[PDB]
RNA sequence: CCCUGAAAAUGGAUGGCGCUGGAGCGUCGGGCCCAUACCCGGCCGUCGCCGGCAGUCGAGAGUGGACGGGAGCGGCGGCCGGAGCCCCGCGGACGCUACGCCGCGACGAGUAGGAGGGCCGCUGCGGUGAGCCUUGAAGCCUAGGGCGCGGGCCCGGGUGGA
């Protein structure tokens, strides 16, 4: 018996696209390859906002 | 034409108060009554012969109604004698206050 | 193809260090800097079949079974048990005298001659005492007495390898189907070369014994436990 | 005798007995089928000794030995010679049965082909 | 003061805890010490570049104890072999509980 | 495009047979008939298939070329091979290796290939 | 320490038996006994490493490699010297339903309550199985064989008749 808090344990967060927008799905593949196999931070980001909800991929206007 | 076999009497299952484990048993070899004398029956192994009503094969013999449990002694458990042991088989309980024969098996002497 | 030069004074630590060991093996004046088959070609047997044909041991599989296991990892242990290494137990001397506790011969006192290099004990009871030949003994079931007769200066035939001792089995010639059950065999032969070997042996231990007074009689008797003693008490 | 599988590992079950569902012996309107006893006095449900043990994921068995038949072999539900010959390839790491709702007359030719593909059948002898 | 019982370990102790029972913290994992090159690879820009460093870096305190200390799992040793007479008292007082001057090498050598 | 018809029938497919624990694929040009991306015969631009042939001796090999990938008519190219078995499985080792006609189902092919072939031989009582 | 002080109701309580060179009391010793506590090991699951695998790359290769003189050594072709591209074999396990597979570390109580998964289950519908079925469905019974931690499920035998 440790005395340790549970309720952090499971940390939340997207860990694959909610979608079944295949398309979608594919390129999840090829970005997931690319941050797994590359050490260009760069892709993580991409990775990690292809993940999030549409209302966290707000729409980006022209100007 | 020899007993070839110290007598023992199975003195119960290793056991709390109000809890017993089964798997292994208390064993008391005749005879020995401190922790010290232990030693020489410290790896024997021990064997239960008990009598069944259908007949058995028999290694070496005949078929006739003779089974045994095997075990080996484990170690001493307490200050007297009272070896315990472990079974191939747990030993069932109407086997209390039986014999039980240590075979004389690997001699370390 | 010297010796070892490195005696061992523990196992796995020589007597000397590494310095040590490079000036007796005179590593400094020997310095270096630096520096089939797969296939026979039979003849042709033609005519106009010319062009010897290029056959090839190890021909490749007919059928390959639909799965198969992956190897093992390796392991730098676990020697086979014919490269074991043999450990007797102290009490245990050439000419003592052993209890057998397990087989037929169970509780015969029978004397102890040289141990094979299986670690098998080979012994025999002098056969006219106890009728027990040269049998092969395991340590583990065997008591070692205090008593000990020399047994030095006599003759063990060499060909008397754990092979030699190998029970021998006979079925099954050409039956598969069991309806006919083998009448014979059953009678196991006690070879004549058993039967003048164990005279050999027997002939020169047995004026050993007599020696010593009553003692063919002690190897005669059979041990025993009685409603009295106790084997931790006793001193064998 | 039969069809070796391709290994047997030693199958060792974590528990035997069934779970049987608290207070079945003492009413029959209440099924063996386990059930999870949720009462305030219940206990069982705390977990008190000597009482009826709970499932619990701890009893779970070897994912190398899950499934496995008493003989090396896992299962697989066939209606006819079909579906039998995607085990053509597995052929000793699984094993077919006949389904209970096939007639004689075309279980006995699945049994026939599935012989001569070297595929073990749980229930061979199923109207013979 | 009655949760613990502390005291000075020797030079032998020291020994006997990082090799038997010695794990280090490498990526959040508690990971066996069972080659240098665990060590190289966390603690190799402090100097600490073998077992004995660790053992030198402890025993003796040195500039970089902390991060040795913090790279070392804590020691997750078994019952004392043997009983300890007490768990609610102090060791002065015939317990365990408390500081015990040196006699928690006889302690650690039945821990462990 | 493979990948994208094989998101679409990984899990929808009239020869998808999903039972206790097991998943397995009836697509005629599938080996070993297990559900994969790699294995799947109607996905994939050039695959390779090994069916028993029309009569109970011989085995067929089904190679679908290049051009013909819209017309399933021509899309296949099949011959029987009806010799000893090392010398099938050797003729079909260059089939896929020689050609490096997808030279990963190599040994699906022959490990099926000998099992087919282990088929047609008779029992023995 | 012990005794007196010291009286309640069914017959009863150092738990009982009993216990007086202690099985009582005070201070101490050495051993011994066991919990789901701790150490090690096996297994299950969760979480974390946002770990690894598209390199199925038997030829794939870089902790830099390339051209294109520079002036040189270190070694084999008598002091001038310089291509080798696989192979006598034609060959080389499995894998990767990527919603897959693999590795490592730690962890595991739970009412009210929340959430995730369910190849747990019922009924009806669109598809799908060249699905099953009078050579016997549904259902029912079963000291039959089994699977799954479980929800439950498959198969044997009997009845049954769509
Ligand atoms: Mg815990
Ligand atoms: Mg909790
Ligand atoms: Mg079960
Ligand atoms: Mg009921
Ligand atoms: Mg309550
Ligand atoms: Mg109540
Ligand atoms: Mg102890
Ligand atoms: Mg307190
Ligand atoms: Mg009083
Ligand atoms: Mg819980
Ligand atoms: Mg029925």
């Amino acid at each position: 018996g440790v005395d340790i808090r549970h309720n952090k344990d499971r940390k939340v967060r997207r860990k694959e696209p909610k979608s079944q927008d295949i398309y979608l799905r594919l390129l999840v593949k090829l970005y997931r390859f690319l941050a797994r196999r590359t050490n260009s931070t760069f892709n993580q980001v991409v990775l990690k906002r292809l993940f999030m909800s549409r209302t966290n991929r707000p729409p980006l206007s022209l100007s | 034409s020899g007993r070839l076999w110290s007598k023992a009497i199975f003195a119960g299952y290793k056991r709390g108060l109000r809890n017993q484990r089964e798997h292994t048993a208390l064993l008391k070899i005749e005879g020995v009554y401190a922790r010290d004398e232990t030693e020489f029956y410290l790896g024997k192994r021990c064997a239960y012969v008990y009598k069944a009503k259908n007949n058995t094969v028999t290694p070496g013999g005949k078929p006739n109604k003779t089974r045994v449990i095997w075990g080996k002694v484990t170690r001493a458990h307490g200050n007297s004698g009272m070896v315990r042991a472990k079974f191939r088989s747990n030993l069932p309980a109407k086997a209390i206050g039986h014999r039980i024969r240590v075979m004389l098996y690997p001699s370390r002497i | 193809p010297h010796c070892s030069r490195n005696p061992v004074l523990v196992r796995g630590i020589g007597r000397y260090s590494r310095s040590a060991m490079y000036s007796r093996k005179a590593m400094y004046k020997r310095k270096y800097s630096a520096a089939v088959l797969a296939t026979v070609t039979k003849p042709v047997g033609g005519d106009k079949n010319g062009g010897t044909r290029v056959v090839k041991l190890r021909k490749m599989p007919r059928y390959y079974p639909t799965e198969d296991v992956p190897r093992k990892l390796l392991s730098h242990g676990k020697k086979p048990f014919s490269q074991h290494v043999r450990k007797l137990r102290a009490s245990i001397t050439p000419g003592t005298i052993l209890i057998i506790l397990t087989g037929r011969h169970r509780g015969k006192r029978v004397v102890f001659l040289k141990q094979l290099a299986s670690g098998l004990l080979l012994v025999t009871g002098p056969l006219v005492l106890n009728r027990v030949p040269l049998r092969r003994t395991h340590q583990k079931f065997v008591i070692a007495t205090s008593t000990k007769i020399d047994i030095s200066n006599v003759k063990i035939p060499k060909h008397l390898t754990d092979a030699y001792f190998k029970k021998k089995k006979l079925r099954k010639p050409r039956h598969q189907e069991g309806e006919i059950f083998d009448t014979e065999k059953e009678k196991y032969e006690i070879t004549e070369q058993r039967k003048i070997d164990q005279k050999a042996v027997d002939s020169q231990i047995l004026p050993k014994i007599k020696a010593i007074p009553q003692l063919q009689g002690y190897l005669r008797s059979v041990f025993a436990l009685t409603n009295g003693i106790y084997p931790h008490k006793l001193v064998f | 005798a039969a069809l070796r599988p391709l290994v047997k590992p030693k199958i060792v079950k974590k528990r035997t007995k069934k779970f049987i569902r608290h207070q079945s012996d003492r009413y029959v309107k209440i099924k063996r089928n386990w059930r999870k006893p949720r009462g305030i006095d219940n206990r069982v449900r705390r977990r008190f000794k000597g009482q009826i043990l709970m499932p619990n994921i701890g009893y779970g068995s070897n994912k190398k030995t899950k499934h496995m038949l008493p003989s090396g072999f896992r299962k697989f539900l066939v209606h006819n010679v079909k579906e039998l010959e995607v085990l053509l390839m597995c052929n000793k790491s699984y094993c077919a049965e006949i389904a209970h709702n096939v007639s004689s007359k075309n279980r006995k030719a699945i049994v026939e082909r599935a012989a001569q593909l070297a595929i073990r059948v749980t229930n061979p002898n199923a109207r013979l | 003061e009655p949760y613990i019982a502390w005291g000075y370990p020797n030079l032998k102790s020291v020994n006997e805890l990082i090799y038997k029972r010695g794990y280090g913290k490498i990526n959040k994992k508690r990971i066996a010490l069972t080659d240098n090159a665990l060590i190289a690879r966390s603690l190799g820009k402090y100097g600490i570049i073998c077992m004995e460093d660790l053992i030198h870096e402890i025993y003796t305190v040195g500039k970089r104890f902390k991060e040795a200390n913090n790279f070392l799992w804590p020691f997750k040793l078994s019952s004392p072999r043997g009983g300890m007479k007490k768990k609610t008292t102090h060791f002065v007082e015939g317990g365990d509980a408390g500081n015990r001057e040196d006699q928690i090498n006889r302690l650690i050598r039945r821990m462990n | 495009s493979a990948h994208l018809q094989w998101m679409v029938v990984r899990n929808c497919s009239s020869f998808l047979i999903k039972r206790n624990k097991q998943t397995y694929s009836t697509e005629p040009n599938n080996l070993k008939a297990r559900n994969s991306f790699r294995y799947n015969g109607l996905i994939h631009r050039k695959t390779v298939g090994v069916e028993p042939a029309a009569d109970g001796k011989g085995v067929v090999v089904v190679i679908k070329r290049r051009s013909g990938q819209r017309k399933p008519a021509t899309s296949y190219v099949r011959t029987t091979i009806n010799k000893n078995a090392r010398a099938t499985l050797s003729s079909i080792r260059h089939m896929i290796r020689k050609n490096k006609y997808r030279p990963d189902l190599r040994m699906a092919a022959i490990r099926r290939a000998s099992a087919i072939l282990r088929s047609q031989k008779p029992v023995m009582v």
